[PDB]
């Protein structure tokens, strides 16, 4: 009969904990941020302050489930983490580049298509395109009918929006958009201004 | 059996109430700021700054071990003291015929990765590094992550100056490449008193560690004559020219992981296309692969070759 | 097209972005840009990079004029003295 | 002021940033219909309450509003001569 | 014919703060070191003792000065 009182007793020091727990992601200075890495005898973390706090105590959940790089409940002045928290077109309107036409689709569509029979050859399709040339040899309008003929999630990139570790942050973001959806199609437009 | 239940319930029970003491606990950690030893004022105090940017002076809690806190050591202070806390760092053959490669190059990459006592004991100091040129390519872009397995060793691939960056990097890496004895820097495509200051570091700047650092690379325009005099690059390699008989020996390797019925005639496909090159190969093999993709081969059939072979020799 | 250029890393852009959501909301409205050469009619970047601001500010005008989905009903003209110096990318029709 | 870029049910929780010192997870001021809060929008928060009290408008960048000329210069066709040509073409391009 | 090897040997035989550091700087945006180097010596030379200063290699700032203007 004593076990029913242990199970009482844990509608006890929960209540509390509970109340002080949910102070901190309510709190002005929650600055809920990214954890900069995990480590063991504990947690560091880039508070959205940009301050890299280092916690003995890991934090108040579970340190499994703390991936390096995620949303971290920084706690308001302990900086303790607390919560993770939620995280038209043919291919016939175009001439002169029909072959690039039939290598972009091989090269991207064929593992969209069948890739096991680049699995069977032992050879697999590279990954990301590039297209350069002079500003008139069309690339935008090719990209544009791929995406628009084939069925999958366009993901459109540009140098200027991206800058603003803010770029690195909207980039990593957009790539796990894209890495969540199985099918992604990503249009990086004149790359050259990032990749300087 | 209703007893049973009862044990495991006691095990959640205290499970539970087991967090519950483990979250109160650990819901009193204040955390702490991170920051870098910038100097070690006094065997007392040491001047710290925080990652923030402010620069503060604050000393030992009870034995920070100042031995191993030398000038440049990750450590956590208390944001109402700032006192030192815990502190935390944060194919052998794969161009067909290497006789040319299997031969001066592992016996002046290897030999003075071995004994050093038999050179210091001859007086002389081992040669540091060679240089290899010919065709770019199977020569260049070849059979130069190839050397890491010749020598079975992980190597460091390195790509006046903008602010003499190259160098200091460059040193500040070779402490790193001289932690690995057997560790080979590979300074490929290398390319006024930063190649000459380049000359400067292999003599000094720690380079008696026993590591062969080979500026094997066409990629240099410019050819320093200092260099090349004995000593600094002991003697240069010149790539073999390809004999289309190595081209055959390639073909067969890169055919290797390839699915193909096995009736290929070789000798047929390597005189069809002229690749000369052990990339040019592997462009051969890989459109072979699409080409039997396409009509969705599993194998590859001979023709498919002859129009790979066809397509390349454009 | 000083107005544009902030001391701000690609605050530039920023502001281009605005007055091309202003226009969007806007119907049947004409922009008239002067002195273009002044807002990065150029594309030497050399090593140095010293324009990369104004670069990338112009990156973000071409593109919200032109690419994708524009508006189409917004009318813009533009006045410069000397548009050899002008880069490729504006100057090629579609977009001009 | 502060920008809205998420809610999540039950408790809203929006992820607020103010201008671009830090994400809070603040809740709801008490006095404010749920309705009204929504996603990507100016609204207002007190820094001890913390809480959301009222929505803002969206901002205006009074940069770009008074960029608009909102005034007519008073030059009419009739001055210009010799342009009769560009005229013509201008106008095929911006009236017609 | 016996130069570099000289100065490294009055290098590892004196007493002063030697402090080469002179690698030829052509440079793009800090141009003219030539005091922002010389006076650190000076301060160092006042600062612990009398420096020496040692390179070749300095023929390309040589020059003659001639057209004023390009
Ligand atoms: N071969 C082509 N067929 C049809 N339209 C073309 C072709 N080449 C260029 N275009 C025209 O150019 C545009 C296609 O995209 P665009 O030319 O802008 O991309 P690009 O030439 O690769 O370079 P950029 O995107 O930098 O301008 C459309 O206006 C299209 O009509």
């Amino acid at each position: 009969v004593l076990r029913v009182t242990h199970e009482l007793q844990a509608m006890k020091d929960k209540i509390k904990e509970n109340s002080e727990k949910i102070k901190v992601n309510k709190t002005l200075p929650y600055l809920v941020s990214n954890v900069i890495e995990l480590l063991d005898v504990c947690a560091v973390i880039k508070t959205s302050t940009r301050q890299t706090y280092f916690l003995p105590v890991i934090g108040l959940v579970d340190a499994e489930k703390l991936k390096p790089g995620d949303l971290v409940g920084v706690n308001k002045d302990s900086y303790l983490i607390l919560e993770t928290l939620p995280t038209t077109e043919q291919y016939s309107d175009i001439g002169g580049l029909d072959k690039q036409i039939q290598e972009l689709v091989e090269a991207i569509v064929l593992p969209m298509n069948h890739k096991e029979k680049f699995e069977n050859l032992g050879i697999q399709p590279p990954k990301g395109v590039l297209m350069y040339g002079p500003p008139g040899t069309g690339k935008t309008l090719l990209a544009r009918a791929c995406a628009a003929q084939t069925k999958a999630t366009f993901l459109k990139l540009a140098g200027p929006q991206l800058v603003q570790g803010d770029g690195a942050k909207l980039v990593r973001d957009a790539f796990a958009l894209a890495k969540e959806k199985a099918p992604s199609i990503i249009f990086i437009d004149e790359l050259d201004a990032i990749g300087t | 059996g209703r007893l049973k239940e009862l044990r495991e319930q006691l095990k959640e029970l205290t499970k539970q109430y087991e967090k519950s003491e483990n979250d109160l606990k650990a819901l009193q950690s204040v955390g702490q700021i991170v920051g870098e030893v910038l100097k070690q004022l006094t065997e007392e105090k040491f001047i710290v700054k925080a990652t923030n940017g402010p620069r503060y002076v604050v000393g030992c809690r009870r034995q920070l071990d100042k031995s191993k806190l030398k000038p440049g050591t990750r450590v956590a202070l208390d944001m109402t003291t700032l006192t030192i806390m815990r502190y935390l760092p944060r194919s052998y053959s794969e161009i067909g015929g290497l006789s040319e490669q299997i031969r001066e190059l592992r016996e002046v990459i290897e030999l003075p990765l071995t004994n050093p006592e038999l050179f210091q004991r001859v007086g002389i100091i081992p040669p540091k590094g060679c240089l290899l040129y010919g065709p770019p390519g199977t020569g260049k872009t070849l059979l130069a992550r190839a050397v890491a397995s010749q020598l079975d060793c992980n190597f460091l691939k390195v790509v006046d100056k903008y602010i003499g960056e190259s160098a200091r990097l460059i040193r500040e890496m070779f402490n790193y490449a001289r932690d690995h004895q057997p560790c080979i820097i590979f300074m490929d495509e290398i390319d006024q008193r930063t190649l000459m200051e380049l000359l400067n570091q292999m003599d000094g700047f720690d380079t008696l560690h026993r590591v062969k650092m080979i500026m094997a690379t066409n990629r240099p325009d410019t050819l320093d004559p200092a260099l090349l005099r004995p000593g600094r690059l002991d003697r240069k390699i010149h790539i073999d020219l390809p004999n289309e008989q190595a081209r055959l020996d390639i073909l067969k390797i890169h055919a290797g992981p390839i699915t193909k019925h096995g009736e290929i005639d070789y000798e047929a496909i390597v005189k069809l296309s002229d690749g000369f090159n052990g990339a040019d190969l592997r462009n051969v093999c890989t459109e072979a692969g699409m080409f039997a993709i396409r009509a969705d081969h599993d194998f590859v059939v001979q023709e498919d070759f002859m129009k790979a072979v066809r397509k390349v020799a454009d | 097209g000083s107005e544009l250029v902030q001391k701000y890393v690609g605050e530039g852009a920023r502001m281009v972005r605005e007055l091309f959501e202003m226009a969007r909301t806007k119907k049947a409205c004409l922009i008239f840009f002067d002195e273009i050469d002044a807002i990065g009619g150029a594309r030497f970047d050399d090593g140095a990079g010293g324009d990369n601001e104004v670069q990338r500010t112009m990156l973000e005008l071409i593109n919200q004029l032109d690419g994708f989905d524009p508006r189409g009903n917004i009318k813009v003209l533009m006045a410069t003295n000397r548009p050899d110096t002008l880069d490729p990318a504006l100057m090629r029709p579609g977009r001009l | 002021c502060t920008k809205i870029i998420n809610a999540d049910s039950e408790d809203p929780k929006y992820i607020i940033n103010v201008k671009q010192f830090a994400k809070f997870v603040v809740d709801l001021s008490d006095q404010v219909a749920p309705t009204d809060i929504e996603e990507g929008m100016r609204v207002g928060v007190d820094r001890n309450k913390y809480q959301i009290h009222i929505p803002l408008p969206p901002k205006i960048d009074p940069t770009v509003t008074m960029m608009q000329v909102e005034e007519k210069p008073d030059v009419t066709y009739s001055d210009v001569g010799g342009c009769k040509e560009q005229i013509e073409k201008l106008r095929e391009v911006v009236e017609t | 014919c016996g130069k570099t090897m000289l100065a490294k040997a009055v290098a590892h035989h004196t007493t002063a703060a030697f402090i080469r550091v002179v690698g030829s700087e052509f440079v793009q945006k800090y141009l003219g070191e030539g005091p922002r180097m010389v006076r650190d010596v000076f301060r160092l030379a006042k600062e612990n003792a009398p420096a020496i200063i040692f390179i070749d290699e300095i023929d390309a700032i040589a020059t003659k000065r001639f057209d004023a203007q390009t």
